Order: structure tokens, then C-alpha cells, then sequence
């Protein structure tokens, strides 16, 4: 067996659920044999009937085209960052802040 | 011989807490004022733990578990005798037993048929089991042993080795520190996933005296253990408990100056799956290359290419109907999840000699 | 740009690797990417230096 | 006579031992499999009786207890250092010193 992996629109997957967007939910996901972590979310990009997915600088999907529907469903836009310990010395006291 | 008991009156259990209980030596290494970061099973900081009073209150509870149980009891007169654990408490496995009579400790594993209410009763009755069938284990150790006593112990089970943190201390759970040096490393080799408390009963029907036991969880997580130069352990750090032990354990130090400081990042788990393709409205018909009525040659094979459709790889990688199956540029566990355009399917017959030139290059 | 570096593996994805190849070569293909980052990133924190 | 191979954690092992100690000398020891060079020297320090063998700052087997004597015995490596020759101009004379 010869696999075109992921060098064209796929259309061979066992299990499939086919869930709706849903906004402000960082999590897993896998698109067309591609894996990652987000938001699905909207964008106004006018993208050509051809067109099935887009890429960044970093040549890291942010889009998608969905068969059946015809919708974005944009490629992990979910927030991520830091977080930083504010603390006197523990000869003072012991009390502590939470910066993101 | 087993006797069923009646006079058992229902009660919910109860919550207390894990101040500072629940540290151990992670291993068998001397250390000199130094402080020193491992990945253990620790029981973590303010930590919510069931407790358990027997007085007339009965209690003997099953619950399953992996491994790390910590079993922490104020005592007196001697009540807990005996541990028992296993993964069906029955003949047709093998159980972990512990016992202890006047004289000293036994350690046994074996297929020994347990009862519904196992329980102990000048103590000369001994009634938790039947008959042992399949064992040959034995081991035979020195004895171990108002509230005025406390005994702590935990039981752990990895890579077969099943060890034994013990710790007895003359005195809710005290405020204090005690590390839990290990007591015995039984080599026993196989899984438990019951346990069960036994008790001893005083006769003068049956009195119980006042006694009560504490079970906890064990965690996977990083602790932050401080060795001084006599080889004790005095402080444990959790490293995610508090943003404080975060720092110091980000640091590497018991002691934090005055400043801003960064320890980790936040992250978002992911807890669902929006997967975004409908399926393909008929199957992937490998039966064709497969159960073909006749086949072709290797210089000239048939290609019969499958696509659009939806295939089912586990009569291939967890079914085994066939002699040899091998992928090289694609996983074999995770053949089904993945996605592709089309497979090209090249059958052909090779004798036995040559099957192995099939491989790139 | 330097995640999109192959590094000598078969794919510059991560996840990729992870469901495309057997564990014992998965291993192999990610050990080899993040010490490629590894090394990309000890330059840039020595150019930042 | 019948054995099993991988299917139990194994304690029939032949004698590889060597029959012999060491003292006050450095030698490549094999305590229960780690391979290390240092020489066996006492120790004043008490050892609880669990414990094996300790580890340094280095994360190296600085002490260890025997597997069947109860002594506890240190490991310190011998004499070992880089040395430096200390010599004028060739053109001058060839006269040469050794320091440690
Ligand atoms: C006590 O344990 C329960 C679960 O058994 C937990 O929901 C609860 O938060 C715990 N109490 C405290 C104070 O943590
Ligand atoms: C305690 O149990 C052991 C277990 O074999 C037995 O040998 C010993 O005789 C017992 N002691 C008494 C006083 O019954
Ligand atoms: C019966 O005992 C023997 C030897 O202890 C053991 O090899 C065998 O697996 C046991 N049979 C069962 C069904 O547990
Ligand atoms: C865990 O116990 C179950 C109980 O039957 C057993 O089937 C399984 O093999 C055990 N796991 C291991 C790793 O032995
Ligand atoms: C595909 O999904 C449909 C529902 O939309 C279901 O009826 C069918 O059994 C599924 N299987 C196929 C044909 O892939
Ligand atoms: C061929 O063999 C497979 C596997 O045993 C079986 O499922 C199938 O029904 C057989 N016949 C055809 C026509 O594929
Ligand atoms: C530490 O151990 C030594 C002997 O090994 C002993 O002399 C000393 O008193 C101990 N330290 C303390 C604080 O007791």
C-alpha cells in the first residue's frame, strides 16, 4: 500500500464525528489527517473555490476547508502565555501574587 | 470458615486532611546537605483523604486501586492486625495476604479464597480464608510493632517490586514531619487492584475497641526533598502545589529573594474533539486486492487504486489473520485515524526466499 | 522559519511524526527535530548574547 | 532440566563476582551492575540500613554499602590531574620542569 499522505485533499478516515464551530475553546482537534489545538473561529478572508488550506510565515496551517460545508473553521487562533511569581523574601513573608 | 456480620450500622465516610503527611525516600541514596528534585508517586500537600472510625461502627471498605495506597492510623492496643490485597480476592487469581500474631509478621501471596467479611478474633482464632491451591510464596520477617501511638504506611507496586514505607511515632492527623523511611521490598511480580481492611474483634457478643484509619491517593508529581548532612529527611516542596513551593522548587532553593521570578507557562487542556470532515457514503472495498479470485505476477502486478472511501485497518494491525504485516513510512497502531487521498495497492505473489526484498531501498 | 526546517526527518510536523511511524522510529525522527531546534535555538540565544 | 527466559523477574543468577575486595586502592568496581573507579576508603558517616549506594552533587556513586557486608564504604578516586611542563626558549637551553 501507497499512501499520498497529506499532499492532497484527503478522503480516506475511519472514525469522523463532524462537530459544529465553537468559539473560545483551545482544544485538540484533526483535520484531514493534520493534528493540532484551537479555536474554530470565523474570518472575512474571501478564499478561492480551488483553495483548501492556508499557511503562514512558519508554514503552520491557519486554514481549512471543510467538504459538505464550505466554512473556515480557522486553524489554532487560541490564546497561550505565562506566568510570572511576585513574592517578597520568605524571612518577611510568605504571601504571593499571579501575573499572566 | 467465615462468620457474616449483622450488627452493622450505615454511616457515609468521612473527610479529613494531608497536612504534612505522606513523604517517603524515594530511593536507596545518601545525600549530605543538599537539596535534590525527583519524579515519584508523592502523596500531595492539602490533599482531601478519607477517614474511617471504628468504635458500634464497622468498617471494611473495597475499593480499587492501582498502586500508592497510604494507610495512615492513630492506634492503640493493637486493633489493625492484617492487610489483605489482590485483584478478585478469590481462588482464581493471586492475592497479597499480611498478617501479624503475637510473634511476628508473615508475608504471603497466593490464590486464597477470601469471604465477604473477613475479620480477626488471648487472640488463638484465625478466620480469613479456606484453602490455597496455586502458591508457594513465604517470607517471614521481625514484628513491626487515649490515643497514644501513630503508624503510617504506604504500598507501592512498580515494575513488579512491591514496597513497604513504614514509620511509628508515639503521640485528626498531628501537625508534624515525619519522613517515612521503607520497612521491606517484597519481589511478588504481579498486579493487585483490590484491597481490604481486616480487624480484630475482643471477646468477654463481640466488643470493638476505639480505633480509626486513614486512606490516601497517590500522585505522579515532582517533589523538592531537602537532605541534611546526616542523611534524614526534614522538608518536601511540592513543586505544583502553591505558587511559593513553585518558585522554590523552580529555584532550587528553600529560600526566595525579593523580585520578580518565572516558574512556568498556562496552557488550555483540551477536553473535546471538533473534528470537521463527514464521511465518505460508501466503504474502502480492500477485499478486492485481498480476496481476489486470482492474482498477478511481481514483475507485473495489478494496481487497483482505492480512494474515496472509508477503510477499517484492524483486520490488518489488530486483527492477525494474515502471516507478516510491516510498515516502514506510516504507523501501524494509528493506521485508522489517519487520512489520506488515495492508496495505490500493488498484489503480487513472492516466494518465500525473496519476501524480504519488499522494504525501501 | 526555523520550525519549518525538516532537520533531515520526514516531515517538519511534529504531530505528523507522532501518527505517521512506528514509535521505534517516531522517537528517533523527534529526537533528531528537537535537537535540531535545540541547536537553532543555543544560536539565536548566542546571537541575542 | 527446563528454564523460562523473560517472563518473571529473575533471581537464579551465576556467581560474577570476582571473590576477591579491595582496599586503599582505586579500582574499575562493579557493585550490582555500575562500573566505577575510586578507591574504598571508610566512612564516618551513618548509613541507614535501606540504603545502597549514595550519589554526590555529580550524581555519581560517591558511596556505596557492600551487598553482603554490612560496612559502608566510600568511594574517592585517586590521584588524577592535568600537568604542565614549564620550559624557556629552545634556542636558550632544553632544560625542562614538571608541575602538577
Ligand atoms: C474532599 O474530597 C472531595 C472528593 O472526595 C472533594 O470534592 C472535596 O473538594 C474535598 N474537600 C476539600 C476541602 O478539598
Ligand atoms: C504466629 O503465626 C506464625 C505463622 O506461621 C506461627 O508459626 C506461630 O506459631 C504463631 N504464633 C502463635 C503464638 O500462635
Ligand atoms: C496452578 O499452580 C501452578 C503452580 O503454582 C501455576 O503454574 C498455575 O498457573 C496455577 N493455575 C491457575 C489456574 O492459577
Ligand atoms: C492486571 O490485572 C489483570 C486482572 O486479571 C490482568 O488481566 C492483567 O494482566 C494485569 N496486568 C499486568 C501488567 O499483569
Ligand atoms: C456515514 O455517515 C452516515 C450519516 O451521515 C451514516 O448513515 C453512514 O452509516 C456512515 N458510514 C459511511 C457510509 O461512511
Ligand atoms: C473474502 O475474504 C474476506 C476475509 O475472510 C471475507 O470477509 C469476504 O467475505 C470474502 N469474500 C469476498 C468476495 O470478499
Ligand atoms: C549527626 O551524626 C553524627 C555522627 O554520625 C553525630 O555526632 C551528630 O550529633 C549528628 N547530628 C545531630 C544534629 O545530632
Amino acid at each position: 500500500l501507497s499512501f499520498e499522505l497529506l499532499h492532497a485533499p484527503a478522503t480516506v478516515c475511519g472514525p469522523k464525528k463532524s462537530t459544529n464551530l465553537v468559539k473560545n475553546k483551545c482544544v485538540n482537534f484533526n483535520f484531514n489527517g493534520l493534528k493540532g489545538t484551537g479555536v474554530l473561529t470565523e474570518s472575512n478572508k474571501k478564499f478561492l473555490p480551488f483553495q483548501q488550506f492556508g499557511r503562514d510565515i512558519a508554514d503552520t496551517t491557519d486554514a481549512v476547508r471543510d467538504p459538505q460545508t464550505l466554512e473556515i473553521l480557522d486553524i489554532t487562533p487560541c490564546s497561550f502565555g505565562g506566568v510570572s511569581v511576585i513574592t517578597p523574601g520568605t524571612n518577611t513573608s510568605n504571601q504571593v501574587a499571579v501575573l499572566y | 470458615q467465615c462468620v457474616n456480620l449483622t450488627t452493622r450500622t450505615q454511616l457515609p465516610p468521612a473527610y479529613t486532611n494531608s497536612f504534612t503527611r505522606g513523604v517517603y525516600y524515594p530511593d536507596k541514596v545518601f545525600r549530605s546537605s543538599v537539596l535534590h528534585s525527583t519524579q515519584d508517586l508523592f502523596l500531595p500537600f492539602f490533599s482531601n483523604v478519607t477517614w474511617f472510625h471504628v468504635i458500634k461502627r464497622f468498617d471494611n471498605p473495597v475499593l480499587p486501586f492501582n498502586d500508592g495506597v497510604y494507610f495512615a492510623s492513630i492506634e492503640k492496643s493493637n486493633i489493625i492486625r492484617g492487610w489483605i490485597f489482590g485483584t478478585t480476592l478469590d481462588s482464581k487469581t493471586q492475592s497479597l495476604l499480611i498478617v501479624n500474631n503475637a510473634t511476628n509478621v508473615v508475608i504471603k501471596v497466593c490464590e486464597f479464597q477470601f469471604c465477604n467479611d473477613p475479620f480477626l478474633d488471648m487472640e488463638s482464632e484465625f478466620r480469613v480464608y479456606s484453602s490455597a491451591n496455586n502458591c508457594t510464596f513465604e517470607y517471614v520477617s521481625q514484628p513491626f510493632l487515649n490515643f497514644k501511638n501513630l503508624r503510617e504506611f504506604v504500598f507501592k507496586n512498580i515494575d513488579g517490586y512491591f514496597k513497604i514505607y513504614s514509620k511509628h511515632t508515639p503521640i485528626d492527623l498531628p501537625q508534624g514531619f515525619s519522613a517515612l523511611e521503607p520497612l521491606v521490598d517484597l519481589p511478588i511480580g504481579i498486579n493487585i487492584t483490590r484491597f481490604q481492611t481486616l480487624l480484630a474483634l475482643h471477646r468477654s457478643g463481640w466488643t470493638a475497641g476505639a480505633a480509626a484509619y486513614y486512606v490516601g491517593y497517590l500522585q505522579p508529581r515532582t517533589f523538592l526533598l531537602k537532605y541534611n548532612e546526616n542523611g534524614t529527611i526534614t522538608d518536601a516542596v511540592d513543586c505544583a502545589l502553591d505558587p511559593l513551593s513553585e518558585t522554590k522548587c523552580t529555584l532550587k532553593s528553600f529560600t526566595v529573594e525579593k523580585g520578580i521570578y518565572q516558574t512556568s507557562n498556562f496552557r488550555v487542556q483540551p477536553t473535546e474533539s471538533i473534528v470537521r470532515f463527514p464521511n465518505i457514503t460508501n466503504l474502502c472495498p480492500f477485499d478486492e486486492v485481498f480476496n481476489a479470485t486470482r492474482f498477478a505476477s511481481v514483475y507485473a502486478w495489478n494496481r487497483k487504486r482505492i480512494s474515496n472511501c472509508v477503510a477499517d485497518y484492524s483486520v490488518l494491525y489488530n486483527l492477525a489473520p494474515f502471516f507478516t504485516f510491516k510498515c516502514y513510512g506510516v504507523s501501524p497502531t494509528k493506521l485508522n485515524d489517519l487520512c489520506f487521498t488515495n492508496v495505490y495497492a500493488d498484489s503480487f505473489v513472492i516466494r518465500g526466499d525473496e519476501v524480504r526484498q519488499i522494504a525501501p531501498g | 522559519k526555523q520550525l519549518s526546517s525538516k532537520f533531515g526527518a520526514i516531515s517538519s510536523v511534529l504531530n505528523d511524526i507522532f501518527s505517521r511511524l512506528d514509535p521505534p522510529e517516531a522517537e528517533v525522527q523527534i529526537d533528531r527535530l528537537i535537537t535540531g531546534r535545540l541547536q537553532s535555538l543555543q544560536t539565536y540565544v548566542t546571537q541575542q548574547l
